[PDB]
């Protein structure tokens, strides 16, 4: 199960939509991602060698920028399908498979990711709500990482 | 059951707001006492913790003033459930105020919580134990960060 | 046009009730007050270095204000019970003891709180001859 | 049993139910309709207040007074001091009428109906019966009601 | 006749309701009464010996507190039935009888009472209106005191 | 006392209160919330039906069944024949659970609250208590309830 | 008839507000004069009271200015009828301003009042004499507290 | 950008009209002004000891403000009639004669009144180059 | 008679009636419909302004002008100086048309209808007839209208 | 609680967006700011003698404010493009060169602008720890 209260969900939605809607700016989406990873790395540089395939060597490279975006799209997909519990399932399942296959990704690599989004979302979000976010995020961070 | 949901907080907020008396200390003290009286009954050595505020003479000014302060604190958190970011700071403060008192155990809260659960339904109108519990415990969790057990 | 009499207290009690609203707008109520306080005494901020007194728009400070207005609510609510009131006022006094709160500081906060209350309930009806004196009873209590 | 909490509660609910203005008249009218339907014989008791015409100012005036008593008494549940004295007063007013205390039971029933009926499913039946009795006892020193 | 304008009445209502509704506090009702009498006495101490029956000896006594409340209840009954002119009649008639029988109560004892409420209501009431109040109050102060 | 008229009446009101569709679920949820607030200890009695989660299908299912019982019984008040047999049946279902009959009193209270709270000031308190008892008696042969 | 009721004040307020000119002194003076002219006609020795403001030359600047001041005063009270508490203070002030002039009798007002009653209907639209009177007299009563008679 | 010309007068006349409303909000209009006056010159309150200058939220003071704005209305209304205007201005002058109103005091009140007017009619439209000078014409008249 | 008060009043009401914008056109159209129904023969008088088509710009333009005259004159009632001069001007404009002054009476009637009809029962009939005449007199020095 | 980081910039960008509205209320947004500026530093008006700094309620001044907020919009919009941003900041600097803008002057304007922004978007949500530092980046640039 990848759900949280119908309302705890609507909150996250508004907030996420607030910083990442289809109508933002190519530059904003990039920075959110850039920051997310830069932070995800300073926390555990032992993880950099995990994105070698996507020019992680140069975070500002197209290859990597492209990767980052793919991640955002995903988080969006999730956050947004938070109201449709059964679909979010497939959502997760998929992402899970996509990660279980990447040799090296740990079920705690995600724990780190979480801490990062949590420590930096309030920087960009308006009336950020850690509770609603923790309630919905851990719900799916747990589903995506169903291996290792 | 699970966690204090948004819906839950709204509920928690009403159950409380309705028995709350904004102009006088009457009901506050009445409720506060009903709770402590029940806490002290199910946990003998508990009373020994409120020596500084005459926890023996529950009708003493020292203790009444205390109840007032307690009920106020809980009001602070309950209302702050709508703004978790700030609640966190507030509960952290309450936490510190309690880390400073030897004898205050995480399990002590676990108890006072049951008490509230026994009291509220008596004074509150259409009480929702489950919802209340979920959110009460959310407030507890924060207040009791480093306390023993 | 002073003396926080039993009737003035009842009045302040009810007006406080309206201002301290239901349990939502308290964030803005707090903000207004403290905002006003520092607009008058920018220096006063230095006393709140522990709670982000530099930016009241902070969960840290918002939480502070929460505690303040909360204390204030108790006093106003205890206004009719002289004995318990002073017991509490005493407690508040000890909470300020060390801190160097000057008399003029309380005057400012008191003024601000009234502004805050008036702001919400309106100038038409706002018993100043009741708030003014009754607030002092509280202040002079914390005074020590 | 009528605990201090039960009282704070009974007051709370009474307040909500008794209403503010025109609602009070309505409530009163509802209450008494019930009283006389629950015990149609108890009507003759109030002919002194023109119970013949339940809409007569004479009777509405009565309703007004009894409700006022009910209010001032309930509201004082958190003050034995006054409560007892005022209840004692009411006893003085009712003793000479030699009323069968059973009627006060009918009342309790009717009151419950009217208050719960107006207040909602939240109505605390036990708390009401308990505290209602503290008043009935005080007015007509009987069983416990 | 115990009436005043339909509107002049509505005003008094709101104001009275403002300080004495079934949903106030046992403590507030007491103080309004306490003050009303304390003031009613300082004005004419020659009246104290009129409430000897209700422990007026000790204003804070239950017996007296009980009395005071009975008075409030009454004023309430009146103020509120101000819209129903014919019922307020019976209201008055009754109170009248209840007072005409108390040997000592003067048709001016009430005049004093009035002056008291008037000088002290604005202390507790919000946007107090002496006019509306005088117009409705004198209407019934006059009906209650229909003897002596 | 529970006269034939009182029964026709109790049915009439139950009908209005129990409602038609979604109203029934609501009523049931209201009734049980009251039951467990009136006697918080009686909750542990229903752990067999997951009373832990008052919104669990397991429990809603329970509520459904008990309300259905309540309905089929009340509706049969005007037919001693069936009423007795069905009440007897229910007794068979409850006897082995060894339940303190006092709980059935709590129920009566809670039912009154819920029904009156939903039905309105017209609620006939005495008629309900009387006929409710005919049922309680039949289910747990006790005092008269 | 009886007393200046709330309903009455609302009416009073409109009858006045409609003939009032917020931007110029024209109508004010026109009305003021119509009143005084009528007062002076029904009360001979009255004119002798406005010597300080040339009550003889009703078209004199001194008197026009006076009219302006009078009409203003009445506006003050009429509008203040909605706030009796403050009206009382205002009327008391006007009262004092009149106690200070020898010759100003309570009966003088009684007269000017009749005058207004004769004038208003001529300039005001749908005039209500009764209501106007009730409230006019309420304002009078206050203005004339200690004045003789 | 001054000179209270005939046109500026017409303008002030109309804008005053809007601010001095219909006959209700005058309480708040007065409050705003006087409130602002004392916010700038807290000392000025000492001149109004007779009319509760300590608490403008008083029937006594409210009544005072009533008189003030009322006078002001007359002057603004007389603005087009130079002769009668000065006659009135003269009267107002005598009403202040003894009292120690300094020039800076009128500057404050004038400012406040404009603030009050702007507050009501809006910044978009508020002829300052008309109010400023025309108000002075009135002030300088009372000046003596 | 047309007192200074009556004038302040006539203006006040004219203002309310004549309206602000589209209301004016409406009023004008109403006024003239009345004029020509009250005296159908007076229509031929305005053929110079295409009175054939009462909706023709030619005529609406006329209506516009006469109303404008009516306004500028009424508004000047509190200033004999200008009033007389302007009325005199209007006389110069009408004298050469040799119009039977009786028509100006028809107008007065029609105006009263139109203004009262638009203004309301508050309409001061005498004040209007009086002051209307001051204008009619000035435009066609006759009886008093 | 400073450092105009990339995230703080994004924040300021969005909040500025809301305050600088759609293209209407800009007149009032400008008025508020500049109004506040002169309420703090009445003297500052002397620097704007060319654009009616004596009456901000003037097409002349309104036009001025338009230019200012406009410049400000560019800087905030360039915040993410360091290189182009400084190029612009440079341009702005030269536009002030002669004029005697003291550091304290910028502090005031900066404060005012934030007040303006808060006024529109609300105290609940108004990242002060972002505006404060980011605004300085712009100011310190124009500084020279
Ligand atoms: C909640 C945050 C996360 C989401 C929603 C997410 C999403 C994605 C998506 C959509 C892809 C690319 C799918 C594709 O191949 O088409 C991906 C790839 C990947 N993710 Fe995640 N991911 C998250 C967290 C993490 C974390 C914490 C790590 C470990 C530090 C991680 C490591 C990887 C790696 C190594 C790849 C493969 C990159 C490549 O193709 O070379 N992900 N992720
Ligand atoms: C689990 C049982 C609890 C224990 C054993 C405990 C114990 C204490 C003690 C002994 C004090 C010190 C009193 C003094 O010396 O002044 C205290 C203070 C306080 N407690 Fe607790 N507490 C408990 C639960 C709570 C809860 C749930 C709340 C309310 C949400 C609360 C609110 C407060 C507050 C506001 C203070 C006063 C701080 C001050 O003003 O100095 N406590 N508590
Ligand atoms: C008149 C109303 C006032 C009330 C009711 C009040 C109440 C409080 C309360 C309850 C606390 C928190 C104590 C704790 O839980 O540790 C507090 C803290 C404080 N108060 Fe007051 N206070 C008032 C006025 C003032 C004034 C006039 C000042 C200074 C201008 C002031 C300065 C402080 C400071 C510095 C703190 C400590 C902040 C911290 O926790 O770091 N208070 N006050
Ligand atoms: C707790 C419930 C009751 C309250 C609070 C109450 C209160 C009152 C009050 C305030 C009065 C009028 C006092 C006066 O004379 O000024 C009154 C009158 C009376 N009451 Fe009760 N009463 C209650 C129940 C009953 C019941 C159950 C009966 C009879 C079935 C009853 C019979 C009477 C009668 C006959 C009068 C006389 C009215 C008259 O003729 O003037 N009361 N009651
Ligand atoms: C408008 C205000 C007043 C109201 C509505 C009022 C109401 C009442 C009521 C309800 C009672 C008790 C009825 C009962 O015996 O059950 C009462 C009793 C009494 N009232 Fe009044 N009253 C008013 C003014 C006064 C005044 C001005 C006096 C004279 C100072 C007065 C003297 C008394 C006395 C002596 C009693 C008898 C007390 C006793 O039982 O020993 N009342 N009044
Ligand atoms: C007149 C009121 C009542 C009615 C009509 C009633 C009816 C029913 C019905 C229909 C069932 C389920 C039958 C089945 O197993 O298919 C049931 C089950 C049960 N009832 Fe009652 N009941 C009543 C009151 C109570 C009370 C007061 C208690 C205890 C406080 C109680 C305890 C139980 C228990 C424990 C079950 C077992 C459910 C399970 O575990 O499956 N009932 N009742
Ligand atoms: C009954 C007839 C009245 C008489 C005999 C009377 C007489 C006077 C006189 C002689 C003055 C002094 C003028 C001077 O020397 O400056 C005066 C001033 C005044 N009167 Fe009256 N008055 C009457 C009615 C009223 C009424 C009804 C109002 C309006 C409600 C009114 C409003 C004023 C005002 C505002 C002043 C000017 C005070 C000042 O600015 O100094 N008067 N009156
Ligand atoms: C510019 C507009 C002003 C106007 C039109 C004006 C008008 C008035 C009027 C009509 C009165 C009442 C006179 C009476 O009825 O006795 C008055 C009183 C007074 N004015 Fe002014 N005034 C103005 C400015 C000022 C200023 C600048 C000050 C002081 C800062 C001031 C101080 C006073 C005082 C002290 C009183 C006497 C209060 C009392 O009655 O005790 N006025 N003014
Ligand atoms: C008091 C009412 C009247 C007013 C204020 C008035 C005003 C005017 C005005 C302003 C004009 C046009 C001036 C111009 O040529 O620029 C005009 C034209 C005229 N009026 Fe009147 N008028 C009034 C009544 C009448 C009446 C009663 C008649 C005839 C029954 C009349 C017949 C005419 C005619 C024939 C024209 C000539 C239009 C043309 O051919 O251009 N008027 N009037
Ligand atoms: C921090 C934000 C600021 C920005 C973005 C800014 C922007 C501008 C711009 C674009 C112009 C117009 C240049 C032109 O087109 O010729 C201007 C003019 C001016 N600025 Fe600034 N400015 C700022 C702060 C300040 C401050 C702090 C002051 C003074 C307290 C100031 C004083 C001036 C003056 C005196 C002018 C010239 C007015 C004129 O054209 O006569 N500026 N500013
Ligand atoms: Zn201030
Ligand atoms: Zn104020
Ligand atoms: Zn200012
Ligand atoms: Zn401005
Ligand atoms: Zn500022
Ligand atoms: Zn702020």
């Amino acid at each position: 199960a990848a759900n949280c209260a119908d309302a705890a969900a609507a909150i996250v939605q508004a907030q996420w939509e607030d910083v990442w809607s289809a109508a933002a700016a190519a530059a904003s989406r990039v920075s959110a991602g850039e920051e997310v990873f830069a932070a995800l790395f300073k926390m555990v540089p032992a993880a950099k060698n995990l994105f070698t395939r996507v020019n992680v060597a140069d975070i500002n490279s197209p290859e990597f920028q492209g990767h980052v975006v793919r991640v955002m799209g995903g988080l969006d997909i999730l956050i947004n399908a938070l109201d449709d519990i059964p679909t979010l399932e497939s959502m997760l399942d998929h992402l899970a498979g996509q990660h279980a296959v990447r040799d090296g990704v740990t079920g705690a690599g995600f724990q780190l990711m979480a801490t990062v989004l949590m420590e930096s979302l309030p920087q960009v979000v308006e009336g950020f709500n850690p509770d609603a976010w923790a309630s919905c995020l851990a719900g799916i961070a747990a589903a995506i990482s169903s291996a290792l | 059951a699970a966690s204090c949901t948004t819906e839950d907080r709204r509920e928690m907020q009403l159950m409380w707001g309705n028995v709350w008396s904004a102009q006088f200390t009457g009901r506050r003290i009445a409720i506060a006492q009903a709770v402590f009286k029940d806490l002290f009954a199910n946990v003998p050595d508990a009373v020994g913790l409120f020596g500084a505020v005459k926890g023996d003479e529950v009708n003493s000014n020292e203790f009444k003033a205390h109840c007032i302060r307690v009920v106020n604190g809980l009001d602070s958190s309950i209302g702050l459930l709508s703004d978790p970011a700030t609640l966190n700071e507030q509960l952290s403060h309450l936490a510190t105020q309690h880390k400073a008192r030897s004898g205050v155990t995480k399990g002590g809260f676990s108890a006072i919580a049951q008490s509230f659960l026994r009291v509220m339904p008596q004074v509150a109108s259409c009480f929702n134990p489950d919802a209340w519990s979920r959110c009460f415990n959310r407030i507890t969790t924060g207040m009791t960060e480093p306390l023993p057990a | 046009d002073y003396v926080c009499g039993p009737l003035q207290r009842l009045k302040v009690k009810r007006q406080w009730a309206e201002a301290y609203g239901s349990g939502n707008s308290r964030e803005e109520f707090g903000h207004f007050i403290w905002s006003h306080v520092f607009q008058h005494s920018p220096a006063a901020r230095d006393m709140f270095k522990r709670v982000r007194g530099d930016n009241i728009h902070t969960p840290a400070f918002r939480a502070h204000a929460t505690r303040v207005l909360g204390g204030l609510d108790m006093c106003i609510a205890l206004l009719d019970d002289e004995p318990v009131l002073n017991t509490q006022l005493a407690h508040l006094a000890k909470q300020h003891e060390t801190r160097g709160v000057e008399a003029a500081h309380y005057d400012t906060v008191n003024h601000a709180v009234m502004m805050g209350v008036e702001n919400v309930i309106g100038s038409e009806v706002f018993d100043q001859d009741a708030w003014k004196p009754c607030l002092n009873v509280i202040t002079n209590g914390i005074q020590g | 049993a009528c605990a201090m909490l039960e009282r704070a509660k009974v007051k709370d609910e009474w307040a909500k139910a008794y209403g503010i203005g025109a609602a009070r008249s309505k409530f009163g009218d509802a209450l008494w309709r019930n009283v006389f339907n629950y015990a149609p014989n108890a009507r003759d008791i109030f002919e002194s207040v023109n119970s013949k015409d339940m809409a007569s100012p004479e009777f509405k005036a009565h309703i007004a007074r009894v409700l006022g008593g009910l209010d001032r008494v309930i509201s004082m549940l958190d003050n034995q001091a006054t409560l007892d004295a005022d209840l004692a007063h009411l006893k003085s007013q009712h003793d000479p009428r030699t009323i069968d205390p059973v009627n006060f039971v009918v009342f309790r029933k009717a009151l419950i109906a009217t208050v719960a009926g107006t207040f909602g499913v939240c109505f605390d039946v036990p708390a009401w019966q308990g505290c209602y009795n503290i008043i009935a006892k005080g007015i007509t020193g009987s069983d416990a009601a």
